[PDB]
């Protein structure tokens, strides 16, 4: 039924195909994506952001309680290495309690 | 409490009294606004649909339209409708105006929106108590790079 | 000021050139909805001198018994929606044309010849153009093929099997023709019936409309300088017309061209300031619903045509994207066309975008150089005998040329 | 619930349509004149509510409406005023 | 057949009294009212009044229907007919 | 001297109600159906490109600006409060000339 | 030269307040038809010209109507036929 989801992705630099696991799929029907949206998915963590609906959509309606937003300037994907620092006492907290969840 | 942060943000805002809305059985439908200097008409989608007949905006009604959330604010009714209380004129210059909104928060009403699952009602209830220390030790490091990003 | 146009040239000839193996010199012919443009291949020289009748293919007749007015010096043209569909003006213009380009001494056309079709010519209308041009003119043998096509050969890094996109424009079309190994892949063409006629009765509208004070001054042979010399295409249209919208910006880079001359005078012999009227006649092949008509437009169908195919043949293809006639004369074409590729290509992807030589000149350059090379392939040029058997439907798929489909034309 | 204006019959509006003199009518007619139907009422009730509000009237009087209907261009007989 | 039809038109044209049904309409013309404004109420023979009104006004728009379609050579009204019917009588 | 001194009759007749000129296009691509045409085929009918797919942008008609509003009196698209006051002085020849420059509502 | 842009006269003959009809015909019709009533007329010029406003609007206020009514009878051609539509449906012609 559900292996994975294909999503296409657009920017002003050009176009990819991403293999969405089903839990990031969960994840974009959570923020109530579909097609024309403009998402940030953070791949590394499976953090999924809706910034808006895309411009070239933006006369689908004349007035409709959307936000829309420029097709992205910026490349569709992005690589750094990063650091993180955490301190055993944010493992002691976050771990003690049941988290909110 | 007593250190703020401020930050500037760009709203398209709608305002005019509505002259006409219409609606049908999905759904589409038609509303009408008017600036003493300005009309329109306009095609509306669902989402609008759903706040306009929610909130009950009537023909007459002056109203401020919060066109990223659909929010809908009512002022009054025009003076000419004002027959069969709070009556006013209608907006000057154009409908949708790219209003820009200057905000402030207390240093202190960040921790408190980032303490609990809805942390506002704490600000004003007094539950704030006690806020972790390592959210702080986050939160003024994050203001730090917003200080110098120049977006605060 | 506007300048006006010129007319009456000297292409008077004898009655033809000679040149070394095989004497007969084949004549290279371009129909056009907007110009004709003819003359003989000059063969054994690359640098060609002389194109000739490179004129307005539109005519009219003396009704009180004067003379045919074919050549330059109300009016109809010989086609529509660029084929050929015509025989009582068609005759005058070819009849004029072989009049200046001359003919060898009698009633027959000696030499043979190449002519261009449309990107997919209907059978009936080349059933009647080869019909005129063997039941009348007599040539012994003849050529096909697209304008579009010629000027790629012509533009060709080699005389390979080159593939690519060739993106064409004119009176009342423009063409995106995917070529895999130089064959046309007709199956999945496309055409949007926009263009130069489009724009320029576009532009004339909007002059018409913003300024009813000049409203017989105004026509499409002054709308010809503001459109190919004023205007420019947009490298992204809601940006231009976002720059367009404050005036310091405006009244600096609005083009101003006065009227011809005899309250300050302006009011009758306006300036006709044009600033975004200068890009929206250009937009129209890109968003045709600048216009009332619903289609795709460039941007939209070159996406369309590319996802019909695998990723590999693609990547090999749209290495050559090809802009040739028309309209492709704009300047900022190329800068406009690349980034709506960009925006639609896989991200690391490499891509060309490559501009004729001459937008305009290439199809004949390219069928002239390609005659030269093909001048002796007796099994590709359809010859007299051959139309003896026939109908005047029939092709023969040689290279830079359309696509025949097996079929036969009923016709008494 | 019928009060869509269909509580104005097909049949009915069929019977109007037939005294009027026309012969074959398309299944969209009946809507549209309940369009019109309204669109007169709009007219003719408002203003014959601008006469009973003359008087200030709880009772609409056939002169009420007798008024409205001779301002608007048509007359009636039968009910005097 | 298809056209005996033609029988019904001299029937209703013989006929004189109110078609529509009188519940329905006084109904409609109560609704059309307090919509309007609170506490209206009609005597029986302002609704008689409306509704005679109204019979006459439509079977005058049936008549001038009747000529737009005649005048387009058709023998049948679609509701383009009535829409000219309204914008050649200004209404 | 003349190309030809004599000449077919193509289709075009000498006399009658019919016509001189062969063939009006729209004729063409009708008559053109009958023929044994297949999936594969050149065929001139399927060379027009498709609806576009997104939904169309709007312009102002009076000047190109993009056009935030629509009048409910002439029903044209325009940009800016000087725009609004500009259009209702308008006479219906122009005003009918934008919308049919659109193919709009009323044509 | 023949045969294009019948909007030439469009463009000329509503470009200002002007009336298209010449005023010496017009001043002789309107009195013959007058004294028909009664005889023995005189005439103020500030008179016989006030008709003629009220006529060409009228016949322009026709026309208007009388083009829709032969988009709608199937034609772009207006023909008298239009006019015995037009004149009994807002009913002048009865
Ligand atoms: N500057 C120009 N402006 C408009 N159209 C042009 C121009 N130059 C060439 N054309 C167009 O070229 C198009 C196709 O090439 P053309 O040279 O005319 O040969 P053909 O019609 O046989 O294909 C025509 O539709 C014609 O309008």
């Amino acid at each position: 039924t559900i292996s994975h989801v294909i999503i296409g992705l657009k920017t002003a630099k050009g176009t990819k195909q991403l293999k969405l696991d089903p839990s990031i799929f969960e994840s974009l029907q959570k923020e109530r994506v579909e097609a024309g949206d403009v998402i940030y998915i953070e791949a590394n963590s499976g953090a999924v952001k809706r910034q808006g609906r895309c411009d070239t959509y933006a006369t689908e309606f004349d007035l409709e309680a959307e936000e829309y937003v420029p097709l992205p300037k910026g490349d569709v994907h992005k690589k750094k290495e990063i650091i993180q620092d955490v301190t055993l006492h944010d493992l002691d907290v976050a771990n003690a309690r049941p988290q909110g969840g | 409490r007593s250190i703020g942060v401020r930050i500037k943000e760009e709203t398209e805002i709608i305002e005019g009294e509505v002259v006409e809305i219409q609606i049908d059985r999905s759904k589409v439908g038609k509303l009408t606004l008017k600036t003493t200097e300005m009309e329109t008409i306009y095609d509306l989608g669902t989402k609008m649909i759903e706040s306009l007949t929610k909130d009950k905006v009537q023909a007459g009604d002056v109203i401020t339209i919060d066109k990223a959330t659909g929010k809908i604010s009512k002022l009054g009714r025009s003076f000419t409708r004002a027959r069969d209380t709070k009556f006013v004129q209608c907006p000057d210059g154009e409908l949708q105006k790219r209003k820009e909104v200057v905000h402030t928060v207390s240093l202190h009403e960040i921790d408190v929106i980032n303490s609990r699952t809805q942390g506002f009602l704490a600000l004003f209830s007094g539950d704030t108590g006690e806020i972790k220390s390592e959210v702080r030790e986050q939160i003024n490091a994050k203001v730090a790079e917003w200080r110098e990003e120049g977006k605060a | 000021p506007f300048r006006d146009a010129r007319a009456a040239p000297d292409p008077v000839l004898e009655a033809g050139p000679v040149a070394h193996g095989p004497l007969p010199v084949p004549l290279v012919l371009d129909n056009g909805s907007f110009q004709v443009r003819a003359g003989w291949a000059c063969p054994g020289q690359d640098p060609g001198p002389e194109p000739r009748l490179q004129f307005r293919a539109v005519c009219a007749r003396g009704r009180g018994g004067a003379r045919g007015a074919s050549g330059p010096q109300m009016l109809r043209s010989p086609f529509d929606r660029n084929v050929p569909v015509n025989l009582e003006l068609q005759e005058l213009l070819l009849d004029y044309s072989f009049q200046h380009l001359g003919v060898s001494s009698q009633g027959c056309v000696d030499h043979p010849i190449v002519l261009t079709e449309a990107v997919c010519n209907p059978l009936y209308s080349r059933q009647m153009m080869s019909e005129l041009l063997f039941e009348c003119y007599g040539i012994p043998k003849v050529a096909y093929g697209i304008d579009s096509l010629f000027s790629f050969y012509h533009n060709k890094p080699k005389n390979s099997m080159c593939s690519g996109l060739i993106i064409s424009s004119g009176y009342q079309c423009t063409h995106v023709l995917p070529i895999l190994e130089g064959r046309l892949d007709a199956k999945n063409c496309k055409r949007i019936n926009l263009g130069g006629s489009q724009a320029a009765g576009y532009l004339q509208r909007l002059l018409q409309l913003k300024y009813p004070g000049h409203l017989a001054a105004i026509t499409l042979s002054r709308m010809e300088e503001i459109l190919h010399e004023h205007s420019y295409i947009a490298e992204d249209y809601v940006e231009e017309l976002h720059k367009w919208r404050c005036p310091d910006y405006y009244e600096n880079n609005v083009h101003k061209m006065q009227l011809p001359f005899s309250v300050f005078n302006l009011a009758a012999y306006h300036q006709l300031f044009v600033g975004t009227e200068r890009i929206r006649a250009p937009e129209i092949i890109f968003q045709p619903s600048l216009i009332g008509e619903e289609q795709a437009g460039i941007a939209e169908t070159l996406q369309y045509i590319l996802d019909r195919y695998p990723k590999d043949i693609q990547e090999m293809l749209v290495q050559n994207v090809f802009l040739t006639g028309g309209n492709t004369m704009y300047p900022g074409m190329k800068a406009r066309m690349e980034k709506e590729l960009l925006e639609m290509r896989p991200f690391r992807s490499s891509f060309q975008v490559q501009l004729a030589s001459n937008p305009v000149l290439d199809a004949w350059y390219g069928a002239r150089d390609w005659a030269l090379n093909h001048l002796d392939d007796n099994e590709v040029w359809i010859t007299r005998k051959e139309y003896e058997e026939k109908g005047g439907e029939y092709l023969k798929e040689h290279c830079a040329s359309n696509i025949y489909v097996p079929i036969r034309l009923p016709k008494q | 619930l019928r009060d869509n204006i269909q509580g104005i019959t097909k049949p009915a509006i069929r019977r109007l349509a037939r005294r009027g003199g026309v012969k074959r009518i398309s299944g969209l007619i009946y809507e549209e004149t309940r369009g019109v139907l309204k669109v007169f009422l709009e007219n003719v009730i408002r203003d014959a509510v601008t006469y009973t509000e003359h008087a200030k009237r709880k009772t609409v009087t056939a002169m009420d409406v007798v008024y409205a209907l001779k301002r608007q261009g048509r007359t009636l007989y039968g009910f005097g005023g | 057949p298809g056209t005996v039809a033609l029988r019904e038109i001299r029937r209703y044209q013989k006929s004189t009294e109110l078609l529509i049904r009188k519940l329905p309409f006084q109904r409609l013309v109560r609704e059309i009212a307090q919509d309007f404004k609170t506490d209206l109420r009609f005597q029986s023979s302002a609704v008689m009044a409306l509704q005679e009104a109204c019979e006459a006004y439509l079977v005058g728009l049936f008549e001038d229907t009747n000529l737009c379609a005649i005048h387009a050579k058709r023998v049948t009204i679609m509701p383009k007919d009535i829409q000219l019917a309204r914008r050649i009588r200004g209404e | 001297k003349d190309p030809n001194f004599v000449h077919s009759g193509h289709g075009g007749a000498v006399a009658g109600k019919k016509n001189r000129t062969w063939k009006n296009l729209k004729q063409i691509l009708a008559s053109e159906r009958a023929l044994p045409w297949q999936l594969n085929d050149p065929n001139y009918f399927s060379i027009d490109a498709p609806p576009s797919f997104k939904p169309a942008k709007k312009y102002s008609d009076v000047s190109g600006l993009l056009a935030n509003y629509t009048d409910p009196q002439s029903k044209l698209r325009f940009s800016t409060i000087e725009e609004f006051s500009y259009i209702r002085r308008l006479p219906s020849d122009v005003v009918t000339g934008y919308l049919a420059l659109r193919k709009a509502t009323s044509i």
